[PDB]
RNA sequence: CCCUGGUGGUUAAAGAAAAGAGGAAACACCUGUUAUCAUUCCGAACACAGAAGUUAAGCUCUUAUUCGCUGAUGGUACUGCGAGUUCGCGGGAGAGUAGGUUAUUGCCAGGG
């Protein structure tokens, strides 16, 4: 068997169909899809910290799935006093099934449990289809337990769609049901 | 769009370095070059000082009638060695042609090599 | 009608001191094309043309006869030394003189405006006007008075008056060229 | 003054100049010019005299344009030295003018006046000099 | 106050030792210089500091292609 | 890919207790508790206070309380002068 | 032979952008990660296994040359030599202008 997510089910038996009478497309996967989604966290501390990077890198195992990778410092600076190779940052890529079961979690369960949750800003799309957004409280995600986090953090996901402007995304979005502030 | 173009980009660079580290071939010792479609793989072997196709190969052929497996290219390669072995050609310089030599290209190459041809 | 007319011959010489020797001769090397012939070589006489176009603009048009033809030429280039006022060559671009075409022309402002006289503001929007006509009929420069212009008026297209064969061509019909605020 | 306000280097070699000018020798942005009718070297201090001369004589009429940056140092040994250590240091500014280069421009004012200033300007450049309407427009 | 510098290193004497159509032997040198100021083509071959030698016997060329030149032995 | 690295996903139930809608869901949570679900399926069941369907964003809507109608409250008491 | 794909040769960009046309075969998209294989996480790429669907993109062709690239003929700068002196003989740009340009071709495989 070839066990297959909730959301992609819901995807390819009706939302294809939608949008394609939505946006009278001529060919069928001319439909958009979602290909890759980057979770991203970002600790300049680290510097001095470096059980700030190992708790970030951790929990994200737990809030994902599959291990992080730790960014280098693309540059040498003084203003943060970075020194160039310095580990910095965080990453997660989630792709086909993973991506799609982690995005139904997300979506269902831990946009739900954020602090005065009215939605998110339908306007951070950078112009090409790409959705980012940030979360600034992991315990949201019910995947960590309380008592081990060091200290409260947050982290910026940004979602890759195969479309070629905002509207289609947004649609595509609004069509998976996710919560919009509008 | 892009992606596409940059792969097609990565491909044809890796194939340019590939095709000035092993050199060009000359009648006495020609190149082999491979291309691996979603559907059939082809060979040909190559004389560049006239830029001639002395011999090739590919799973179209109807007669073999192969597949696209690790068999059907070990039985392709042992049919382009008997053809080759007729137009006494045994030594042959292997253009891995942007692939990674591994698993089908390793049997390919693998069964010229079990029946006495230089590669 | 003479005065648009200017009179040539042709000339074989082609080097920088055979083009030396013709200007003290006290003429003028230039060269015609365009309409897809072979570039024609020749020679101008220096006073008849410093009588005649001591005020060129782009937009003259004007008529070369070398004796047995005549063609309708802009007045493409002209290397002018300006220290000893000697002009040392000429590109005489062709075109064909009974097609239409297009052509930015500068205007002129005359006259003392009752605005600005009064306390309005000049502001020059446009500095040209895109007209069109047979080449031969081309307006140098296209006249404004600003007499009767009070304050608080812009100054239509259509307004100006235009000579005879001359007609606008403008997009936009309705931009303003100069304002008095 | 007018100077540049950084350089890559401080002191450059002297070159000779020579020949007329085949570039900047065409009225742009204004009615009148001031061309040279010599190639010599304009300091920045006579340039800033000039254009004291002209805008002071234009009583609000028009516009004035320099078209020359003096920008070349021009160095200068010690009072007393011998011949000895090399390339003093640099004294004043320098702009490379030739024979044709506009100069000057002057926009606004009627010819009559133009005319006056400019000579008035010319009277303390070091090079002979010619006003010059645009001779294709009036 | 003396001067602050002065000094030069020795010249090196680069450029191209044979000139294109000239005959050569197997091993002669055709360029001195610091990177491949000229390329290597046909039957030439490139030094540990990018002097550019012969092969074999022949006629040097010079080529132009894209904006590059590359030498060759025909 | 290599396998070493990676917490154990699992299929889990999470069911909520507000509107009872379960959703399935690939969570490296391990629960203790058992469900079986409507395929006939056994998953963890992990009971989640709060979910998509009630939320107090989507359904539940914010209650506006004493904000525009100040003018009222102060009419209803202290207008009789 | 032509189309398609692969692989060269001759160099001027054989460059990108937008619009339109197709897809039999061929190519590509595409599908699954289970086996060997790969990533400093990710089957994205690489790799293996295949034929449900499509010209949407890549690809080929057709467009106003939209950007780029290329670019004369004259003239000028400059320059070798000269008992002609700003002159005598020879060589001759760059920039600009009129334009031009969305390659051509060899032999292998498939079927027209």
């Amino acid at each position: 068997m070839n066990y297959v997510p909730e959301l992609k089910k819901y995807y390819k038996d009706s939302v294809i169909k939608e949008l394609v009478k939505e946006f009278e497309y001529k060919s069928i996967m001319q439909v958009p899809k979602l290909e890759k989604i980057v979770i991203s966290v970002g600790v300049g501390e680290a510097v001095r910290n470096k059980k700030l990077l190992d708790s970030a890198v951790l929990e994200l195992a737990q809030i994902t799935g599959q291990k992080a990778v730790k960014t280098k410092a693309k540059k040498a600076i003084a203003g943060f006093k970075i020194r160039q190779g310095q580990e910095i940052g965080a990453k997660v890529t989630l792709r086909g099934n993973a991506m799609y079961e982690f995005l139904y979690k997300l979506i269902h369960l831990a946009l739900p449990r954020v602090k005065d949750f009215r939605g998110i800003n339908g306007d951070a799309f950078d112009g090409n289809g790409n959705y980012s957004f940030g979360i600034t409280e992991q315990i949201i995600f019910s995947e960590i337990d309380y008592d081990k986090i060091e200290r409260i953090s947050g982290l910026n996901i940004t979602i890759v769609t195969t479309a070629s402007n905002d509207k289609e995304s947004k649609a595509l979005l609004l069509k998976f049901g996710m919560p919009f502030s509008n | 769009m892009k992606k596409i173009k940059e792969a097609e980009q990565r491909k044809l660079r890796r194939k340019k370095r590939i095709k000035d580290k092993i050199g060009r071939g000359v009648a006495s010792r020609p190149r082999i070059t491979v291309f691996k479609s979603n559907r059939y793989f082809y060979a040909q072997v190559i004389d560049d000082s006239k830029g001639h196709t002395i011999a090739s190969i590919s799973t179209i052929e109807k007669s073999l009638n192969l597949g696209k497996n690790i068999d059907d290219v070990k039985k392709l390669g042992e049919v382009l060695a008997k053809r080759l072995k007729e137009k006494n050609i045994n030594n042959l310089i292997f253009d891995r042609n942007g692939y990674k030599y591994h698993g089908l290209i390793a049997s390919f190459a693998t069964s010229l090599r079990e029946f006495g041809i230089n590669i | 009608e003479n005065s648009r007319v200017l009179s040539c011959q042709y000339r074989s010489s082609f080097g920088s001191s055979n083009a030396r020797r013709i200007r003290a001769k006290s003429e003028i090397p230039a060269v015609v094309y365009g309409q897809g012939k072979d570039v024609s070589h020749l020679r101008i006489k220096s006073s008849e043309f410093n009588k005649k176009f001591a005020k060129f603009t782009d937009n003259t048009v004007l008529i070369l006869d070398d004796g047995k033809l005549e063609r309708c030429v802009f007045v493409k280039d002209a290397a002018e030394n300006i220290a000893s006022k000697l002009i040392y060559h000429i590109d005489f671009y062709e075109v064909d003189r009974n097609v239409e075409l297009e052509k930015y022309v500068p205007i002129k402002l005359i006259g003392a405006s009752i605005g600005v006289k009064e306390g309005g503001i000049l502001t020059v929007l446009k500095e040209q006007v895109k007209v069109r006509s047979l080449p031969l009929d081309l307006p140098e420069f296209i006249e404004l008075d600003l007499t009767p212009v009070n304050k608080g008026d812009s100054v239509l297209l259509k307004d100006l008056v235009l000579p005879s064969n001359v007609r606008l061509a403008e997009n936009d019909e309705n931009l303003e060229v100069v304002i008095i605020k | 003054m007018l100077s540049p306000k950084k350089v890559k280097y401080r002191k450059k070699q002297r070159g000779r100049l020579s020949g007329e000018a085949q570039k900047g020798n065409k009225i742009s942005f204004g009615e009148y010019g001031l061309v040279s009718l010599e190639t010599n070297f304009i300091t920045a201090r006579q340039i800033e005299a000039a254009r004291i001369a002209m805008t002071r004589k234009i009583k609000r009429g028009g516009r004035v344009w320099i078209r020359i940056f003096p920008d070349i140092p021009y160095t200068k040994k010690p009072a007393e030295t011998r011949m000895g250590k090399g390339k003093g240091g640099v004294d004043h500014w320098n702009a490379p003018v030739k024979l044709g280069t506009v100069m000057f421009e002057m926009s606004g004012v009627v010819e009559e006046l133009a005319q006056e200033a400019m000579s008035l300007a010319s009277s303390k450049l070091p090079v002979k000099t010619m006003f010059v309407v645009r001779r294709d427009l009036r | 106050g003396s001067s602050k510098n002065g000094r030069d290193s020795i010249s090196k004497r680069l450029g191209v030792k044979r000139s294109g159509g000239q005959f050569v032997k197997a091993g002669e040198i055709i360029v001195r210089q610091r990177g491949t100021k000229f390329h290597k083509g046909k039957n030439v071959g490139l030094g540990r500091d990018y002097t550019i030698f012969a092969l074999s016997s022949g006629k040097v060329e010079f080529k132009t292609l894209k904006g590059r030149k590359y030498v060759s032995i025909v | 890919m290599r396998k070493d690295i990676h917490p154990k996903n699992n299929l889990v139930v999470f069911k909520d207790g507000s509107n009872g809608a379960m959703f399935l869901t690939k969570s490296t949570l391990n629960s203790k508790e058992t469900i079986k679900y409507i395929d006939g399926k056994e998953y963890p069941l992990v009971t989640v206070e709060i979910t998509s369907k009630s939320h107090p964003f989507y359904t539940g809507q914010q209650k506006f309380v004493d904000a525009a109608g100040r003018i009222d409250k102060f009419n209803k008491r202290y207008k009789k002068s």
